[PDB]
């Protein structure tokens, strides 16, 4: 009944906050000033890259692309922990929990990206640097090109108005997706699935009552989500293999080889 | 193969 929804949703939402380090929540008083913090340093420009060494962690693009490089691991592993804590994950045979990881941390990393993303650029190293839109096209290809699809759709997305405790969910909707390929047991992913949509759905209506058909809009892009991803992948088979002076981290060598 | 995947899961 409405009641297990609300407390699925309640559970998925504690989780999230303890898995996630940076908030949309957080992100958005940063981006908008409401914060009182000291505001992120900019990096705009190759000289602003380099003056902002001291506040993050060959050539520049390459740099920049290895960067965005040990960030993606970490957030794998925070989504790792988040999908243990979706009730019912960690029964699921293992093989399965593995697949669908496999396919839906990229989904859940654009989507969680966009949070961090206004029209003219993204928040980086925990809030505490902003690095600008044109600084990130102005890179030589194919590296201008990697990053400007996610800001195309972070700004679609953002026009939505979710929240932390709306993507929560739907990070798990994603999550338990039944289609992946090369799944063992769809059922029990699918029954887990069908929860969690019910829980989502809720959510929206409760949360945003305003909004309607906001469920709705959120599960079309759901596909537009496979679109970048897989846009993704073949810009980076390319960059594989065009360049040599950078190694791809193991863990996202894993996900990558035979995907989509 | 998916070493590290099945080592997070398994943590």
């Amino acid at each position: 009944e409405s009641a297990d929804l609300r407390a699925l949703a309640k559970h998925l939402y504690d989780s999230y906050i303890k898995s996630f380090p940076l908030t949309k929540a957080k992100a958005r008083a940063i981006l908008t000033g409401k914060t009182t913090d000291k505001s992120p340093f900019v990096i705009y420009d190759m000289n602003s890259l380099m003056m902002g060494e001291d506040k993050i962690k060959k050539e520049v693009a390459i740099r920049i692309f290895q960067g965005c490089q040990f960030r993606s691991v970490e957030a794998v592993q925070e989504i790792t922990e988040y999908a243990k804590s979706i009730p019912g994950f960690v029964n699921l045979d293992l093989n399965d929990q593995v697949t669908l990881l496999k396919y839906g941390v990229h989904e859940i990393i654009y989507t969680m990206l966009a949070s961090l993303m206004n029209k003219d650029g993204v928040l980086i190293s925990e809030g505490q640097g902003f690095m600008t839109r044109e600084f990130l096209k102005s890179l030589r290809k194919p590296f201008g090109d990697f990053m400007e699809p996610k800001f195309e759709f972070a700004v679609k997305f953002n026009a939505l108005e979710l929240d932390d405790s709306d993507l929560a969910i739907f990070i798990a909707v994603i999550i338990l997706s039944g289609d992946r390929p090369g799944l063992l047991n769809v059922k029990p992913i699918e029954d887990i699935q069908d929860n969690l949509l019910q829980a989502l759905e809720l959510q929206l209506k409760l949360n945003h009552p305003e909004s309607s058909q906001l469920f709705a809009k959120l599960l079309q892009k759901m596909t537009d989500l496979r679109q970048i991803v897989t846009e993704h992948v073949q810009l980076l088979q390319v960059i594989k293999k065009t360049e040599t002076d950078m190694s791809l981290h193991p863990l996202l060598q894993e996900i990558y080889k035979d995907l989509y | 193969r998916h070493k590290i995947l099945h080592r997070l899961l398994q943590e």
